[PDB]
């Protein structure tokens, strides 16, 4: 997640494991698809209350903007108000060449092409041939 | 049960565990062979023994019993006049 | 729930439990917000159930829901008549 | 009690908590020595103590209660004037 | 309570059980300061509450009450009209 | 300007604290900015 977001999380982390019930919060984060699972077996394994929350915050510390924006919407959804608040200014911005494009070819699959290049077309389409 | 199946059980997790009967479902998940009775035993003391509690480890559990469990669950909530929950399992499978 | 208010409930703790009336303070926890139906359905079955054991699983769980948990508290106790309870616990917040 | 009884006293389960009547059933019970008294009290106190909580709790306490348990509560049926339920019992371990 | 004192008391477990007499044996109790009021509510709501759950739990308690907690127990059962019940332990305790 | 963000990230050892004594230069790093 965007470092905003995380540093967010890191300076309010001893409040939000101090008071965190997670089986409260686990739920809506895994119909929400961004947390699996294998987390939530994990967090569960821990025997207190703040040692579950511990081990989740650990756990979304790594993960991405959506996932923040699940857990501070399950946490505003549960009625954590004033955890919420300290989340709220940490909240990160949600939601031919194309996505795919740059996406899978930044792989180091290639070098970008030049600044300056005429199309040469009749070719291109015959290696696409075969 | 197939990935899809399963993928079904948690996108529905939040709507499952505020909404199943549990303690009219038992018979019904015996009937079909769903579980045995001692694993019955066990969800029923899962947690706090709450209704939620119970159903949230039965829809966990359930993800282990079988290729037709998903299906099979559908049809005993159907049995227990839960076609609403039923209903939206169903036009997901679907879906 | 600043650490004032935090102390203020494990100094009252034999106090609350000893004489909290819990049957009669749920439907006024709900309307100012203090816990989710769950929640109290949870605390309903701590330990062996009686009046005693919900009433100390209430004031603990009391310190997570919120900055003004405790006014709130006070308040309900007001609404169900236990005047005497919230007069105790009011007389030393302000002690 | 052998595999094929327990699996006819669960099938069996909706119209055995339906209609069995337990009150004018312990004599009988007892005359066949398939329940000792204090374990008919327990049953008799089974959840809310109505005849549906007592007739589930017999009929699960019944499966660990003997090689022959099945057989001798079918007799105590018929002993007591519940033909029909023994009927539909019988009927079931033949076929 | 000394290991010949909790030994009777297991001996005699059948007979305590069976016999005991709790509704009326209370006030005695406290009288003597054998048990704190909670603790006999605790004891009340033992298992399913009848008779024997209450004295079952009465007197595995009973062993952790103090190293006269046995002839004190004597003496309530004697105070209470349980004179029989109350012979029946003497007669142990000095065999 | 310098804010809670600016000391958080910035610290990271990506930048040498600016001297003691700075005149202000808007004009160029306005152009950085843009470019």
């Amino acid at each position: 997640m965007d470092a905003k977001a995380r540093n967010c999380l890191l300076q309010h982390r001893e409040a939000l494991e101090k008071d965190i019930k997670t089986s409260y919060i686990m739920d809506h984060m895994i119909s929400d698809g961004f947390l699996t699972i294998s987390e939530e077996e994990k967090v569960r394994n821990e025997p207190t209350q703040q040692q579950r929350a511990a081990m989740l915050i650990k756990m979304i510390l790594k993960k991405d903007n959506d996932s923040y924006v699940s857990f501070y919407n399950a946490l505003l959804h549960e009625g954590y108000k004033d955890l919420a608040a300290l989340l709220h200014d940490g909240i990160p911005v949600v939601s031919g060449i194309t996505s795919y494009v740059r996406t899978v070819l930044c792989e180091g699959g290639v070098p970008q092409r030049p600044v300056v290049f005429v199309t040469r077309k009749k070719l291109v389409n015959a290696i696409q041939q075969k | 049960m197939d990935e899809a199946d399963r993928r079904l059980l948690r996108r529905c997790r939040l709507r499952l565990v505020e909404e199943l009967q549990v303690d009219q479902l038992w018979d019904a998940l015996l009937s079909r062979e769903l579980f045995r009775p001692h694993m019955i035993e066990d969800i029923q003391r899962a947690g706090s023994g709450s209704r939620r509690d119970q159903a949230r480890q039965l829809i966990i559990d359930l993800e282990t019993r079988g290729s037709q469990a998903l299906p099979l669950f559908i049809s005993c909530l159907e049995d227990t006049g839960q076609d609403m929950l039923a209903s939206f399992l169903r036009t997901n499978r679907q879906a």
